[PDB]
C-alpha cells in the first residue's frame, strides 16, 4: 500500500 | 497497520463511496 | 381527551407512552395509566395544599422551595414518604435541642 | 453558564438544518442558495468563540457542518464563503477521533481533497486536516 | 458590653436555621471540586449547575451528620462536640466499617 | 484547596445544625470526611461521564450519580 | 427542543386547590421531579410484580398494589379511594 | 381460635443470649420490654409487605418468596432461602 | 461478676444456631398476621427466614447499642441508647 | 419441573480453585442467591444507563461501566481486565 | 467449539444469560459480547468468593464448605464486605469480636 506508510512518532527522526 | 483501527478508519473517512458518485458527476462535467 | 373522560387534569395519553416506552412490560393494560395519573394528582395536590398553607402561614403568595421543604418535613406521612431526598433551598426546621438552652 | 449554552447551539443546529433544507428547495425550484448566506454570520460569530467549543461538541453541532459540506444532489458546490469558515471553524477547535465519529465529517474531507473543483489551498489544508486526524489512531 | 458565651451561638443557630443561603463560599468549593475531579481525568469541565448541586447536596449531608453528632453529645450528656462523636455518628450510620 | 472550607464555614454548618460548643479538631475532621463524600460522589459522576464521552459532568450525572447513592435530590431536573 | 414537563398540570392543580396563590419557578421544578420520582418508583414496583407473578401486562391491580406497597396507611387508602374513583367514572362513560 | 398477647414468648434469657451474641455485658431490666416493642415493629411492617405480596398472587399461603421479596423491599436482602 | 457472661458472649458467636424458641415465634408471627388477613397459611421456610432476619436485625441493633453505652462511659445497655441507635439509623 | 440453578457451575468453579474442598447444600443457596442478585443489579443497572442515554441496546460497555460502578477499585479493575479479556478472546474465536 | 462458554473459555452458560437478558424486559436490544462480558464477572467474582472460603474452611480443619464459612469469608473481605454489607446470611453467625 502507500497510505499506511505515512510516519509515526516512533520512525527515525 | 492493524485490522480493527483500519476499520475504525474506514468508519471515520469512509471508503469514498458516499461520494464517489459526485466526484465521478464531477469529472463528468 | 383521555384525562376528560376521566374527569382528570393529569394526562393519560402521556402517561401511557411514558410507561410504553420505559421498558417495563410488553403490554400495558388501559386501567393502569389512569390509576396512576390519579395517585400523581391526588399527591400533588396533597402537597400543594400543605405548601400553599405554608406559605400562607408566612404571608406569601408564592410558593418557594422553603415552604414545600416546611410542608413535607412537617406532614408525618409524606416526611415517612420523602425521607431520603434533599430539597435545594429548602433549609432545615427549627429545632434547637432542650439541654442547649440557656438558664 | 454551560446549559444554556447546550440549548442556544441546539436551536442553531435546527436553525442550519432548516436553512440547509430551504436552500436545497430553492435550488430544486430554481433559485439561487440564500438562506445558508443569511445564517453564515451568526454561525461564525458563535463558532469563533473558543469557550463555546465544549458545547458545540456535546451537542455534535459537526453533524449539521458536514450537512452543509455535503454536495447537494444538483452536483453543486457550496458556497466559497461557507467553506473557507467551515475549514478555519474546525481548524480552530480539538477535534478528537471521537467527535469525527459522531459527526462522520472524514468522508466529506476526503471527497473535497480528491475533488478538483475545490480550492487548491482548500485541498492543502484537507489534506492536513486529514493527516492530523489520522495521527492518534496510529499513535 | 459582653454577652455570656453561648448568647452569640443561640442567635446564630436561630439565624441559620431560619436562612437557606449556601454557607460555603463559591470559588472555594469550585477549586476544590476541580483539584478533585483532577486526579481522576484531566481536562474536566463542570456546568455551573453541577457545582451548585454538588454543593447543596455536601452541605445538606454535612448538616444532617452535625445533627446527629449533636445527639450523641447530647447523649454523652456533654455540650462541646467531638471526633469521637463524629467517628460514633459514621459508625452507627454504617459509613465507616 | 481542601483550606478553602475555613473555620468559621464549618461554625456555620454547625450552628444551622444546631450545635452550640465545637471542639479544635472538628475542623479536620470534617474536612476529611466531605472529601471522602465528594470523592465518592465526583467519582461516580465522572463515571457516568465517560460513559456519555462529554467534555463537561453535566447536572444530569450528578443527579443520577446522587440517585445511586440514595440521596435524591429535587430542582435539578431530576 | 421540545421537551415535556408537568408544569402546566401542575399548576392547573394548585389553582384548583388554592385560586390566590403562585409558585415560583424552583418550586414547579421541583415539583417536576418529585412527580418523576414518584412516576419512577411506582412503575419500578409495578413491573417487580409483574415479573414475580409472570405477567406481562401491568394493569391497574399492579398499580394498586404497588400503590399499597410504597404509601403509608391513610396516605394509600386516600390514593386507592382516588384511583378507584376515577377508573370507576372512566369505565362508566366512553 | 385467636392468639393473645404472645410477646411474652420471647423470654428473658432469649433477649439476654441476644444481647451476648452483641456483645453486651450488661444489660438493665427495661430493655427486655423495649427490644419487644422494637421488635413488634419490625415484624408488622415486614409482614403487611409479605401479605401484601401473598394476597396480591391471589393465593392463600404465605410463601418464602414472598418474605424474600419483602425484606428486599426494604435493603434487607436475605441469601440462603432462594433469590 | 462478668467472667461468665464474657465465656456466654465467646460461646454465642462461636455458634449460627437460633436463639428464639421455634414454636413461641411461629405463634407470634402468626398473632401478628392475624390482623392484615384472616386464616392464613405459612411456609415452614417463611417462619425460618423471618426468625433468620429478626435476629440478624436484633444483634445489629445491640451492637449499635453496645456501641453508644461504650461511647457513655458506661458497661450496661439502657433504652435510651436503644432509642439513640434507632434514631441515628433512620428508625420510626 | 427443571428447576434452574447455578450449582453445577459452581461445583466446576470449586473445583478448578479447590479440587479438595466440598460445598453444603445451604451454601449453595446462598451461592444462587447471590449470582442471581448480582446479575439483577448489573442488569438493572444497565437498563437504567440504556434510558439515561436514549439507547435501546446493551452493549458491552454499559456492562463495564455498571462494573466500574459497582465494584470497588480492585474489584472493578480485576474483574474488568478478566471480562475484556474474555469477549477478546471469544471475539477472536 | 459449540457451545458459547467454549468458544469464550468460561464455565457458566452464555445461552442461558443471553436468554434471562432477552427474556427479562430490560432493552429493546442485546449486544453479542454482553452477556459474555457478565458471566466472565459472574464466574471471577464466585472465583474470589471461593478462595476465601475454601481458605476459611481450611483453618476450621473442614472439607466441606458451609455458610458460616461464607459469612467469614464475606466479612472478613474488605471489599466483598463492602459490596454485600446490607446482606444477611442464613446460619452465618457473628464474627468474634470482643
Amino acid at each position: 500500500p502507500q497510505r499506511l506508510l505515512i510516519p509515526t512518532v516512533d520512525d527515525p527522526g | 497497520l492493524q485490522g480493527e483501527q483500519y476499520q475504525e478508519i474506514i468508519e471515520i473517512f469512509g471508503d469514498g463511496t458516499d461520494y464517489q458518485w459526485t466526484l465521478d458527476a464531477e469529472e463528468e462535467m | 381527551t383521555r384525562s376528560s373522560r376521566a374527569g382528570l387534569q393529569f394526562p393519560v395519553g402521556r402517561v401511557h407512552r411514558l410507561l410504553r416506552k420505559g421498558n417495563y412490560s410488553e403490554r400495558v393494560g388501559a386501567g393502569a395509566p389512569v390509576y396512576l395519573a390519579a395517585v400523581l394528582e391526588y399527591l400533588t395536590a396533597e402537597i400543594l395544599e400543605l405548601a400553599g398553607n405554608a406559605a400562607r402561614d408566612n404571608k406569601k403568595t408564592r410558593i418557594i422551595p422553603r415552604h414545600l421543604q416546611l410542608a413535607i418535613r412537617n406532614d408525618e406521612e409524606l416526611n415517612k414518604l420523602l425521607g431520603r431526598v434533599t430539597i435545594a433551598q429548602g433549609g432545615v426546621l427549627p429545632n434547637i435541642q432542650a439541654v442547649l438552652l440557656p438558664k | 453558564l454551560e446549559q444554556m449554552q447546550d440549548e442556544l447551539i441546539q436551536q442553531l443546529k435546527l436553525q442550519m438544518e432548516e436553512s440547509a433544507i430551504r436552500d436545497a428547495n430553492n435550488i430544486e425550484q430554481g433559485k439561487p442558495a440564500i438562506f445558508k448566506l443569511k445564517l453564515l454570520p451568526k454561525v461564525k460569530d458563535i463558532l469563533l468563540r473558543a469557550n463555546l467549543a465544549d458545547s458545540i461538541l456535546d451537542n455534535n453541532l459537526l453533524a449539521s457542518v458536514r450537512l452543509w459540506l455535503e454536495p447537494l444532489p444538483d452536483a453543486s458546490l457550496p458556497a466559497y464563503q461557507i467553506q473557507k469558515v467551515l475549514f478555519d471553524a474546525i481548524k480552530s477547535l480539538p477535534i478528537k477521533t471521537s467527535h469525527l465519529r459522531e459527526s462522520g465529517l472524514g468522508k466529506v474531507m476526503v471527497f473535497y481533497q480528491k475533488s478538483k473543483r475545490v480550492e487548491p489551498n482548500l485541498k492543502r489544508t484537507a489534506e492536513k486536516l486529514i493527516s492530523d486526524w489520522t495521527r492518534p489512531i496510529m499513535g | 458590653h459582653r454577652y455570656r458565651p453561648g448568647t452569640v451561638a443561640l442567635r446564630e443557630i436561630r439565624r441559620y436555621q431560619k436562612s437557606t443561603e449556601l454557607l460555603i463560599r463559591k470559588l472555594p468549593f469550585q477549586r476544590l471540586v476541580r483539584e478533585i475531579a483532577q486526579d481522576f481525568k484531566t481536562d474536566l469541565r463542570f456546568q455551573s449547575a453541577a457545582i451548585g448541586a454538588l454543593q447543596e447536596a455536601s452541605e445538606a449531608y454535612l448538616v444532617g451528620l452535625f445533627e446527629d453528632t449533636n445527639l450523641c453529645a447530647i447523649h454523652a450528656k456533654r455540650v462541646t462536640i467531638m471526633p469521637k462523636d463524629i467517628q460514633l455518628a459514621r459508625r452507627i450510620r454504617g459509613e465507616r466499617a | 484547596n481542601i483550606q478553602g472550607i475555613t473555620k468559621p464555614a464549618i461554625r456555620r454548618l454547625a450552628r444551622r445544625g444546631g450545635v452550640k460548643r465545637i471542639s479544635g479538631l472538628i475542623y479536620e475532621e470534617t474536612r476529611g470526611v466531605l472529601k471522602v463524600f465528594l470523592e465518592n460522589v465526583i467519582r461516580d459522576a465522572v463515571t457516568y461521564t465517560e460513559h456519555a464521552k462529554r467534555k463537561t459532568v453535566t447536572a444530569m450525572d450528578v443527579v443520577y450519580a446522587l440517585k445511586r447513592q440514595g440521596r435524591t435530590l429535587y430542582g435539578f431536573g431530576g | 427542543s421540545r421537551k415535556e414537563s408537568y408544569s402546566i398540570y401542575v399548576y392547573k392543580v394548585l389553582k384548583q386547590v388554592h385560586p390566590d396563590t403562585g409558585i415560583s419557578s424552583k418550586a414547579m421544578g421541583i415539583m417536576n421531579s418529585f412527580v418523576n420520582d414518584i412516576f419512577e418508583r411506582i412503575a419500578g414496583e409495578a413491573s417487580r410484580l409483574a415479573h414475580y407473578n409472570k405477567r406481562s401486562t401491568i394493569t391497574s391491580r399492579e398499580i394498586q398494589t404497588a400503590v399499597r406497597l410504597l404509601l403509608p396507611g391513610e396516605l394509600a387508602k386516600h390514593a386507592v379511594s382516588e384511583g378507584t374513583k376515577a377508573v370507576t367514572k372512566y369505565t362508566s362513560a366512553k
